[PDB]
RNA sequence: UUAGACGUUCUGGGCCGCACGCGCGCUACACUGACGGAGCCAGCGAGUCUAACCUUGGCCGAGAGGUCUUGGUAAUCUUGUGAAACUCCGUCGUGCUGGGGAUAGAGCAUUGUAAUUAUUGCUCUUCAACGAGGAAUUCCUAGUAAGCGCAAGUCAUCAGCUUGCGU
């Protein structure tokens, strides 16, 4: 079902998908890609750390997220 | 080849009531410890007086009564009971395993359905 | 006979009974009242137990 | 100008004040500070298995800045939830005493509270000073 | 002179409220310090019983009520006007009770 | 920004106690497939054994699996205290043993059996395939099943 | 009917017994969620003198609970009843799964003269149906419906019930 690792064929595909994402969700990581949800959790916050996608409003239960540039 | 919680089964009868107690479940533990005039000497002095008739035949003659809330000590173990189920004395002969148990667990108090199918 | 009334009445409705009708059915004991349920509402007027609302 | 703990948002100092409490280490963690559920109305033991301990420290401390004194058995009630009991509706259910004991008892041996008149624990004299200086950094986090 | 309290407590106000009237009226006839009625909230003792003997009907419910009204007054008075004053002012359904210190 | 990039090392479902463990689930609720575990039999286990509960079970090199085969099958010794045990005090040896994956079915067939022998009144209605607890049934546990 | 009692009292048992049909309900089928930390907010009330009631605080214990003391005959003490839903942060990630907790095993306690046909509480283990419920059918118009707990009655012990109360 779900991808629970990262296998580097996933990876560069998060490199080069979420710039084209306009709204970037932990639900929008796992419909568009096929990721595990915990992954989501944990990719919304590295592509932080690295401006990728940048903050809008971040509570517990919805993180809201938009492209950089 | 019979054990009660580790002690054997001739280290049970060789071994006062009280000894028994401090190793049996905290039910039983608890009723001794508050069983103060719980006038036990009535009964157990019918068991052992029974246990003279036989020398060494068949099981002693059956020593009815109506005390279903008595927990079973291993002084108890080779002797025949007849336990009150509401109306009737069922004998029941007292097994080693049958340690820290109530004797109304061993005579039923009904007759159980047969729902149907007179035959 | 040693036996007549030897069985413990110390707690639940054996012990306690109306002070009016010895019933054990339908007490009332709240603030030490001890009155049957059926007894209290004939006399809850003598008692001082009127009813306003 | 001056500051207190009450002028600071309480999930922001209690998350930075058991980081301090952590990072000194001094404070007597029970042996068994891994094995338990915390409350009978509980059912898992905390996530933060390292560092759970160290939260109630931090938020104990505070609280018997806010108030006049506590004693373990206001805390039980103030750290117990509602119980799921399955089938039978749920009900609330005092804390654990014996983690809230220690909890007191190392706050004490730390000195920060103190065993107080009229029962319980009030706040100590390096209390107020100390819950006052964690007070004073996070409000000067933001850069 | 000594301290005194005088606690008032009744089921009835009309027969509370001048009872009391009448204790203040004799506290500043021959003047001394009042700390003067002090009311405590009402009381009300409810009894809840369901309406019937048997259970048969509709499942209708009664409350009851009775009104326990307190009052306290704080004085102090020489040794010998306290006798009179807490003889005096004796009514029926009045229960007053005088604490010595 | 906890993103790793293992991808060799990586297990599908494997066996511990006779039993194929999920390998793509955290540890803690992965373990918990063994009759006899739980969700905090299994928690304590691998703190005991010393494992990061971040992990899925197909990380835990074979070393760790072994710690925690081996905290399962002896936690006494490893400073479990006696009231996590399943059976203490037990029926025979007065020991405090955990039961696992295939002697739970069988300890407790070795209960029931034991008191059906005797005759006692819970070992008759387990026969009878009725509540052996003191609960009404005149409407309940229909569907015997 | 009234002495071999239909009076009364004592030991036991039953009222709870299960092929099955019905009525009132409780918990659910999860992400508007479960779990873990953190925040922290009521109102109605009840409570012991020749009797052991409500119990703060210290100590012990994983917990249930124990123990040493204390306050209160009460707008004074329990009690600000620091209630629960709720709120914040994190773990889970659409999987009858970390939803659900029926059924069952082993132990530790508490009330009671007495707990077996589990009184009840707790600890570990066991992990059932249930994926939003057919014909039918109930209640309800504003601080109402619904969600959420709390006190009291019954009580020695037992609340999935009721009478109220607030959120």
């Amino acid at each position: 079902q779900h991808a629970v690792i990262l296998d580097q064929e996933k990876y560069d595909r998060i490199l080069k998908e979420v710039p084209t994402y306009r709204y970037v969700s932990v639900s929008v990581l796992v419909d568009r890609l096929k990721i595990g949800g915990s992954l989501a959790r944990i990719a919304l916050r590295h592509l932080e750390k690295e401006g990728i996608i940048k903050p809008i409003s971040k509570h517990s239960k919805q993180a809201i997220y938009t492209r950089a540039t | 080849t019979h054990s009660y919680r580790g002690v054997d089964l001739e280290k049970l009868l060789e071994m006062s009531t009280e000894d028994f107690v401090k190793l049996a479940p905290a039910r039983v533990r608890r009723r001794f410890a508050r069983g103060m005039t719980s006038k036990p000497a009535g009964f157990m002095k019918k068991l052992r007086a029974a246990k003279l008739a036989a020398p060494e035949n068949e099981k002693p003659a059956p020593v009815r009564t109506h005390m279903r809330n008595m927990i079973i000590v291993p002084e108890m173990i080779g002797s025949v009971v007849g336990i009150y189920n509401g109306k009737a004395f069922n004998q029941v002969e007292i097994r080693p395993e049958m340690l820290g148990h109530y004797l109304g667990e061993f005579s039923i108090t009904y007759t159980p359905v047969r729902h149907g199918r007179a035959g | 006979e040693n036996v007549w009334f030897s069985h413990p009445r110390r707690y639940g409705k054996g012990s306690r009974q109306c002070r009016v009708c010895s019933s054990h059915t339908g007490l009332i004991r709240k603030y030490g009242l001890n009155i049957c349920r059926q007894c209290f509402r004939e006399k809850a007027n003598d008692i001082g137990f009127n009813k306003f609302r | 100008p001056g500051v207190s703990v009450r002028d600071v948002a309480a999930q922001d100092f209690i998350n930075a004040y058991a980081s301090f409490l952590q990072r000194q280490g001094k404070l007597e963690v029970p042996g068994y500070v891994d094995i338990v559920k915390t409350s009978s109305g509980n059912e898992m033991p905390p996530q933060d298995a390292e560092g759970w301990f160290y939260k109630r420290a931090a938020s104990v401390a505070r609280h018997i800045y806010m108030r006049k004194q506590v004693g373990v058995g206001k805390l039980n009630k103030l750290y117990g939830g509602a119980k799921s009991r399955g089938v039978r509706p749920y009900k609330h259910i005092d804390a654990s005493g014996s983690i809230n004991r220690k909890v007191l008892q190392a706050l004490e041996k730390i000195g920060i509270v103190e065993i107080s008149p009229k029962g319980g624990r009030r706040i100590s004299e390096n209390g107020q000073r100390d819950l006052d200086r964690i007070a004073a950094q996070t409000l000067e986090e933001d850069e | 002179i000594i301290k005194i309290r005088i606690t008032l407590t009744s089921t009835k106000v009309k027969q509370l409220e001048n009872v009391s009237s009448n204790i203040v009226k004799n506290a500043e006839q021959h003047n001394l310090v009042k700390k003067g009625p002090v009311r405590l909230p009402t009381k009300v003792l409810k009894i809840s019983t369901r309406k019937t003997p048997n259970g048969e009907g509709s499942k209708t419910w009664e409350t009851y009520e009775m009104r326990i009204h307190k009052r306290y007054i704080d004085l102090e008075a020489p040794v010998q006007i306290v006798k009179r004053i807490t003889q005096i002012t004796i009514e029926p359904g009045v229960d007053v009770e005088v604490v010595v210190a | 920004s906890l993103v790793v990039q293992e991808q060799g090392s990586f297990q599908h479902i494997l066996r511990l106690l006779n039993t194929n463990v999920d390998g793509n689930i955290k540890i803690v609720y992965a373990l918990t497939t063994i009759k006899g575990v739980g969700r905090r039999y299994s928690n304590l286990v691998c703190k005991k054994a010393d494992v990061d509960l971040h992990k899925r079970a197909g990380e835990l090199t074979q070393e760790e699996l072994e710690r925690i085969v081996q905290i399962m099958q002896n936690p006494t010794h490893y400073k479990i205290p006696a009231w996590f045990l399943n059976r203490q005090n037990d029926i025979t040896d007065g020991k405090d043993y955990h039961t696992l994956a295939n002697n739970v079915e069988s300890k407790l067939r070795d209960d029931l059996e034991r008191l059906k022998k005797i005759r006692a009144h819970r070992g008759i209605r387990h026969f009878w395939g009725l509540r052996v607890r003191g609960q009404h049934t005149k409407t309940t546990g229909r569907r015997r099943a």
